[PDB]
């Protein structure tokens, strides 16, 4: 395998959790514990980096799955969750990424942001953009169009009235 | 002029135009200080760590950091970075079967890395047989810059553990050994390394327990431009900070490629020539190699610059650079390491790049033995050509695995030409290099450069 | 039984979920609250509205009738004289 | 004039011109204090630690450090480096098979090491069998300088623990046992040692838990010169701080090699003679072995100095110096340890190195028995000759495994000569050493020392 | 006069001229405090711990420390050492094969060692079978001075754990060599313990404290003294000064006064009593190491008094005081089952009260029943002969017959010779000496050795 990132912020101490769903029924909820952990995973980069042999992770298969896989079916490895860390500055000035987690804020970021996804055909990106719930009057999150949300998420360029992304 | 925006004990006026530390306080840079040996530092006045490295601008300029840090890492633009690799010394596999590997870690950066525990990969052919992490037996307590663990004269450590608490290497089945006998070798690459760094705390000691380099690898890689210098036997890897493209609030200084190479290696410059350890690293005396993106930027930047030299291009964020000193170098002025002398050479000239040129009347032939040539290797022949006439055609005949016959069109001024050939076999046919000139042509800085095989 | 944590911001701001177990306030929530459950056929919601003590004069928990409990617990909207829960009355 | 840049309770005026400690406070050095035993200390005023070791210049000078640190480490210019290495004493081979070893840790530095955890390599021939790190059973709590663990008189601690906790050590296959029967020995070398030092807290008790030596290894090595002394039966390693060559901001004191040896060993000096513990270590009375860098450095520095004395050369960072006391040395003045008397020796002279020389008229021949000699070892012939006439040639005939016959041309003044020969076999031919002189020559300080096998 | 350089709440002048502690404050010494039982303490005014043990100079003198610390260690010039050893009681071996050892930790120093965790070595001859540490089961919670774990009367604790894995010889050939008649010796290499300090709450904590931190410091600035009484053996360390340092203000004391300080001995004018056993210079045998003997001979000729106990103590010497098992003085002690021959007590030239007026020869028939076979012995005595004209020869039966001649000097002269007795069911020991004329004998001793 090879862990891939499509977000905006690096993840340190990456320990992904996946299951072998075998296109119809799960087999094993594999976890990468000690030597498959990625020390750091930068945005739009994979562990290992480009140019290195695939990361190996170390289960029966029945004869029935063999036929179905041979007839118009494919295997996928969905991810249930990934536990990592993130960088926080200090008064002493060091970046401390132990203890800090990317699981405390995930259900906070997720419930207040409107997912926007763009695919260029070769590399995929996912951005979250904050938005406001209708009921709460005290809420003060600004309300902007999708066009402003597209340009502020993928850093396009507004030449005239059309959006240019990497040309 | 007493302001301090970023709180790093350097005034913004002194931080913006040039400064140096005298007796642990910053003073304005004066051009008369270069004769006392002092250096001129320039940095950004909005960031405490200009390069992203653990130590701030004040600590890097004043030298109050780990004493193993190289002196070229004292520039606030160059990042203190351990570049640690694992080189395989021997491979042992025996009887199912058990495989034992001996490794010796190599450091090439500018910072020591205490408590190194590199993660290495065991790959035979595409398949990663096992991803091994270092146990208590195999952890390097120290790794000084440009040194190995275990040090020279010592046997390398053996790597034979699956997991912690005394595990053993073992291939899963007989398939691995069956294809091993076919004639396949095993490579060794490292995916990641983990270590520590030292910071002198308030109690005067050095602590390397609450510190790790992993926190800064991603940050250093994203604000700095990679530069490599290769000396044939030794390799060096540095990182030089550069400003973001479209950023109004970024204040990282702009410097050229030549100046950055001078800064990142502390290579002295005697007016114009640049020497690292007595080995020239001048623009014309070395062969530069770039990746895909780097080549595009320089070519675009060249046409708008009058001098038209690689070393005058402003450094940016993100490029990859490689510098390989040519293995055999002749300049007819101060260096001739070729085992065999060239043919039809005339040193009486004054139109060379540095001192003289070589006027050729006819052709030049050179006989190179394979005794001092590395077998099964790829080489590239390089040199400079000048012809005021611009009316003579030059053809090259090179003997190799495949004979190369190409034509060259000389220009009005000196121009660099590159020709690549591949030779295989130590006990093969003798390598022949032939070049002919229609009239009178000038030669200077002829070199043969080693490349990946 | 189930074990887990909750998240309360700290002095610096970063959410801490390490020492903050849920299981400390379970035997207290079940002892001061009335259990109310609503089922819609597809999914079921469970809420626990607070209720005062019977004979404690120091108990100042507000008194609200069951009609307000359902409106408060599920954020129901009152149209006319009917409680409406996302279309379904 | 109480300025303190480094804030180590020693004003810059004192630290640059010389200072000594009285009543635990620093006072200006005055030349009259020498007779009372007060020593002169000089250090750098821009660093709290001039030498880089865990203790400051004030603590090292005033002695407020661990009481097991030697006196000569109290010099601010001498670091407290513990050089710990293991001693492989015995083998146990029996059933694959099982291996058991007895080892005894050694210290030869200046400061003790608490909680020693050596790492050991079991190398047979090229291959490394296994890397062993110390267990809880083999962690030595204490280790005094110039001492052992276990202390003398106790049997060595066993080495049969493969990994953390304990698993029995075992060769992986029969192949190594096969070549072991041929007569291949097993060697042990120390790749690293991890240990603690000892400081006091704010409450006065020595805490040694969180402090580790592996931090202050890279710093001290790359800031100080390496000095070794071998006394035949023991060895003593010392590291002395030296200034950087090109730094203008470094204010580390510079001292001669002669004074560096005096400080790093606390060697008493009665004018010019140097004594370690009653054994002279003067430049003329001992021979030195250097590496490549120091050899070319020392030769270049001689021609600029008129006296041309090794001990009078400034110490610069990085040099490696080895001092091996002569095993058999005669000076015809106060020492002659050769078992057999020399031939044709005249003590009636006044042109010797110190008092008298040898008035040799003809040849000198010596018979050396093997009773006090080490077989299978290399020795180097050393001595001094004087011939103002510069008209007599001297040839030497030394019997060895290969017969050596070389000619010598002595100079007008005293000159040292070096000759190499190897002795092999205890029950071998007697070693014959003979030298002939055309006329009358002067001889003094004839030395014989043991080298590697 | 109230200056305190070392910050240990003791004024500078008091610590140099002698001080004593009353009402938890430091007061200047007076000779009038002797009759009340107060002690005279003198120390160094520049260091927090004059001796080098973890307790400061004020704490040791005032007694504000752990209460199990001996009375002989309260004096600042005496270190607080927990000398802990391991002794093996019984050996169990059975099926390769397994070995069980019964051990019992012994303490002989001047302080307790909590959480004793010794490391041992199993050797048969040169080779070391294993290096056993103390697991969770084999740790002594408390080890008070002169008290062992397990305490008196309890069976020794077992020891058969090595990692976990049960203790085992690595091969069968060890059994083959053990059956040959070769035993196994157990020796200790180190020991890990903790010391108690009063936390700010008034409680005693022994968790973060440890002794191994404070061993190298105390073993480097102390002179080692051992007192052996055949049954109970004590070890003490006394702080001394550095020979080549002017800043060293450690007070210098003689060997004799240190022995008074180290064991808190009582003085009846000139005689020193340990527990009723005299430890005077002439009544004991001293076995020095090679280093000390060379140094002692140097100051011996430079002193007019010419007594060993008046020699100034210096850092780095070892002393061993060995109380003789058999001693006589013709005044107040005679432990011999059989009396001498031709002995006259009518004299006034003795060392303390009287001497032995011998006219001829003296022979003693010592029974074997009260002597230890397979042990080395040295006989002692003092010879005085103003005439200096009589030669004395000794004929003592032993494993090898010994015949040596002695020339007595004008004054009392100490003589000692080495002999070995082997075999329980061997010949009875015969001791005979002849004198040409009239000689003076006093303080004859018989001593066991290593
Ligand atoms: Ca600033
Ligand atoms: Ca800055
Ligand atoms: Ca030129
Ligand atoms: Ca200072
Ligand atoms: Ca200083
Ligand atoms: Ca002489
Ligand atoms: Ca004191
Ligand atoms: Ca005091
Ligand atoms: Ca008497």
């Amino acid at each position: 395998v090879r862990y891939y990132n499509t977000g905006t912020a690096p993840m340190y101490k990456v320990t992904p959790t996946t299951n072998l769903v075998l296109d119809g029924e799960t087999l094993a909820t594999i976890k990468a514990q000690d030597n498959q952990i990625g020390n750091n995973l930068s945005p739009n980069e994979t562990y290992p980096k480009k140019g290195l042999s695939p990361l190996a992770l170390n289960i029966p298969i029945n004869y029935d799955q063999l036929k179905k896989l041979d007839s118009g079916k494919q295997i996928k490895l969905e991810t249930t969750q990934v536990s990592g860390n993130y960088g926080t500055k200090n008064s002493q000035g060091q970046i401390i990424t132990e203890g800090n987690s990317w699981s405390n804020y995930i259900s906070q970021i997720d419930s207040v942001s409107a997912s926007i996804i763009l695919d260029t055909g070769s590399q995929t990106f996912e951005r979250r953009v904050a938005a406001k719930e209708q009921g709460n009057p005290e809420d003060k999150t600004p309300e902007i169009t999708i066009g402003e949300a597209i340009k502020k998420a993928f850093s396009a360029t507004k030449n005239g009235e059309l959006l240019y992304f990497n040309g | 002029e007493d302001l301090d925006t970023d709180n790093d004990n350097i005034p913004d006026a002194y931080e913006k135009n040039g400064y140096t530390i005298k007796d642990s306080i910053a003073v304005k840079w004066n051009d008369s200080f270069a004769e006392q040996g002092y250096k001129k530092y320039v940095s950004s006045y909005l960031e405490s760590n200009t390069a992203g490295d653990p130590y701030t601008d004040y600590q890097k300029a004043s030298g109050s950091i780990d004493k193993a840090i190289k002196l070229e890492a004292r520039d606030p633009l160059v990042a203190a970075y351990p570049v640690v690799g694992v080189g395989m010394e021997n491979l042992i596999i025996s009887t199912s079967a058990y495989i034992n590997a001996n490794v010796r870690y190599y450091n090439t950066g500018t910072a020591p890395m205490y408590k190194v525990t590199p993660t290495t990969n065991l790959v035979l052919d595409g398949e990663t047989l096992a991803t091994i992490k270092a146990q208590d037996n195999q952890i390097g307590n120290n790794l000084s810059p440009n040194e190995t663990y275990p040090k020279k004269g010592l046997s390398p450590l053996a790597l034979n553990t699956m997991d912690q608490f005394n595990a053993r290497l073992i291939p899963i089945n007989y398939d691995q050994l069956k294809k091993l006998d076919s004639g396949k070798q095993i490579k060794l690459e490292t995916t990641q390394v983990s270590g520590n760094y030292g910071t002198k705390n308030s109690q005067g000691q050095i602590i390397t327990e609450g510190n790790s380099w992993s926190n800064y690898i991603s940050q250093i890689d994203s604000v700095s431009a990679s530069i490599i210098l290769d000396t044939g036997s030794q390799t060096f890897e540095r990182r030089v900070a550069a400003k973001e493209q479209g950023n109004p609030e970024d204040k990282t200084p702009e410097i050229t490629i030549g100046e950055a190479i001078k800064k990142a290696f502390s290579a002295t410059k005697n007016g114009e020539l640049l020497y690292f350890n007595g080995i020239p690293i001048d623009e014309s005396c070395v062969e530069l190699i770039f990746d895909d993106n780097t080549s595009e930027i320089i070519k675009e930047q060249l046409k708008y610059l009058d001098d038209k030299k690689i070393y005058n291009v402003k450094l940016e964020r993100g490029m990859n650079i490689l510098i390989k000193v040519p293995s055999y170098f002749t300049n007819f002025d101060e260096y001739n390491n070729f085992p065999a002398s060239w043919s039809n050479i005339d040193t009486k000239n004054q139109d060379g790049l540095q001192s003289v040129a070589n006027k050729l009347s006819g052709e030049t032939k050179i006989i190179i033995p394979m005794s001092k040539l590395k077998p099964y290797k790829r080489y590239v022949f390089s040199g400079y050509s000048k012809d005021p006439s611009t009316s003579n055609s030059i053809t090259v005949n090179i003997k190799s695995k495949e004979q190369k016959t190409d034509y060259l069109v000389p220009e009005k001024d000196y121009t660099k030409f590159s020709y690549e050939f591949e030779t295989t076999g130590k006990d093969s046919s003798d390598i022949e290099i032939t070049l002919t000139s229609s009239g009178v042509i000038f030669l200077d800085n002829l070199s043969i450069t080693e490349l990946n095989s | 039984q189930v074990s887990g944590n909750y998240g309360t911001k700290n002095s610096q701001g970063q959410i801490i979920t390490e020492g903050n177990s849920w299981s400390n306030y379970i035997s207290q929530i079940d002892s001061v609250s009335a259990s109310i459950i609503l089922d819609t056929g597809s999914q079921t919601f469970e809420r626990r509205v607070a209720a005062k003590e019977q004979g404690n004069p120091e108990d100042k928990t507000p008194e609200i009738t069951i009609g307000e409990a359902i409106k408060k617990a599920f954020s129901a909207t009152k149209n006319g004289e009917l409680l409406y829960f996302n279309g379904i009355p």
